[PDB]
């Protein structure tokens, strides 16, 4: 790999520089190189990995949705035929997005998840696995769509089981996992009631644990609680 | 309109 | 080239799709492929080419400035030594930016400019040549910096001479050329008085010609006149 | 603060 000759610490340093410069493709490539050094990642390093790929795939998802909307309109009644170009270019972006998801899932499988023993790392990586299978599910249309959906569900469920056993209800990783699994239920699994129930129960349990927290921890937890509330307001 | 994830 | 097998019209169509999806690297590659078909570009096609590369190089310039600022701070009195990484990564971004500028200049030289006979195309392409030499000048520090600066100046000057002879003072291409040549004087050539004089004279001549225009042309011209005024307000 | 170009 092109990062094989660079020191692990230099890759991390450059990932932080790329973030400051909003160069997220570079940031992702640097953190991929750091993961491939084979050492476990610290808390800060895990969040650099997540930030980088979340931004890259976020831009690809936004573009895919623009192009998919155009393609769907072109297939309505009374829409003039414009040839294969819209489909081709949507497919190009889709393939690039799938490739990024496959890359992340490959890093998790070789070998981040199997070496992750602490709840904070294991839940973080399993949430990531659920997230990137969810992104694959958003564009899936063929024979393997059900298996992609179930792979997302399975990863989220394992993360949830650990998080409920090992973390307090206000833990930001636990909260963000529940937020995203709730979105999975609503957007992917056609289960809006499950989505709503999960978001409400997560919010209420966290509310009841806020009294245990410092001011700084209270700020971190309430930030994600507000995202659960935003979704509940959208959905009810 | 936007569904929130993190 | 990877676009050699795609129809010219399909490349243009996909450039417009990439713009809608804010995929400007794709947009640039599609328009590079369209230029390399060897036919002249229409007005609309020229603006697709310009939009695409302006966005790509604009992001690179913004990142280069972030990294250059960090590098300059690291070389101040009392700054801890952090190794070669900041310089290396600034150099990486700089090299990529130079490569994009070289690509654009290569398209202009092979063979957009030599086939451009109408004032609207010739001035447009010569302004582009000045712009991308200006972007090279922004990062130049070596033996060829003066020659890069003079290449920008020479292209702008030829465009100005044609625009004053062949276009009315309110023509948006003429106005944007003068805006950018004024920025060249202020930021590149260390000539703030020339920058100010050019912007003022351009603004005043355009003001006096507005009465000849339709409502739509008046809107297009006054938009760029306001940018000249913004710079004059910043500079005086 | 921003210099305008087009
Ligand atoms: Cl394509
Ligand atoms: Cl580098
Ligand atoms: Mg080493
Ligand atoms: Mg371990
Ligand atoms: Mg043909
Ligand atoms: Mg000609």
């Amino acid at each position: 790999g092109a990062m094989g000759s660079m020191e692990r610490a230099s890759l991390i340093q450059k990932a932080k520089l790329a973030e400051q410069a909003e160069r997220y493709e570079d940031m992702a490539a640097f953190m991929k190189g750091a993961v491939e050094k084979g050492e476990e990642l610290s808390c800060e390093e895990r969040n650099l990995l997540s930030v980088a790929y979340k931004n890259v795939v976020g831009g690809q998802r936004a573009a895919w949705r623009v192009l998919s909307s155009i393609e769907q309109k072109s297939n309505e009644e009374g829409s003039e035929e414009k040839g294969p170009e819209v489909r081709e270019y949507r497919e190009k972006v889709e393939t690039e997005l799938q490739g990024v998801c496959d890359t992340v899932l490959g890093l998790l499988d070789s070998h981040l998840i199997k070496e992750a023993g602490d709840a904070e790392s294991r839940v973080f990586y399993l949430k990531m696995k659920g997230d990137y299978y969810r992104y694959l599910a958003e564009v899936a249309t063929g024979d393997d769509k059900k298996r992609i959906i179930d792979s997302a569900r399975s990863a989220y469920q394992e993360a949830m089981d650990i998080s409920k056993k090992e973390m307090p209800p206000t833990n930001p990783i636990r909260l963000g996992l529940a937020l995203n699994f709730s979105v999975f239920h609503y957007e992917i699994a056609n289960s809006p009631e499950e989505a709503i129930s999960l978001a409400k129960t997560t919010f209420d349990e966290a509310m009841a644990d806020l009294h245990t927290l410092s001011e700084d921890s209270y700020k971190d937890s309430t930030l994600i609680m507000q995202l659960l509330r935003d979704n509940l307001t959208l959905w009810t | 309109g936007m569904t929130m994830s993190v």
